[PDB]
């Protein structure tokens, strides 16, 4: 995948948070990234390896 | 009528706590107390 510049691989899945307005992506306690907004549909997605 | 406060800021360090939903619900300031 590449969210707006920002590459990767894993698999994407439908997600149950609420980013603010002014957010775009998350990160957990290991610094790497685990939600993303999708720049078209403005839908959060998950990340798993 | 009505009230303001001023207060200045300093450069510190802050242990913030994040809930479930994101949103910060509480912080300590180290080196405030021992
Ligand atoms: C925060 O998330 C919980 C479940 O994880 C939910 O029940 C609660 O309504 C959420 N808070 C708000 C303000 O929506």
């Amino acid at each position: 995948f590449n969210f707006n510049g920002l590459t990767g691989t894993g698999v994407l899945t439908e997600s149950n948070k609420k980013f603010l307005p002014f957010q775009q992506f998350g990160r957990d306690i290991a610094d790497t990234t685990d939600a993303v907004r999708d720049p078209q549909t403005l839908e959060i997605l998950d990340i798993t390896p | 009528a009505a009230a303001y406060y001023v207060g200045y800021l300093q450069p510190r360090t802050f242990l913030l706590k994040y809930n479930e939903n994101g949103t910060i619900t509480d912080a300590v300031d180290c080196a405030l107390d021992p």
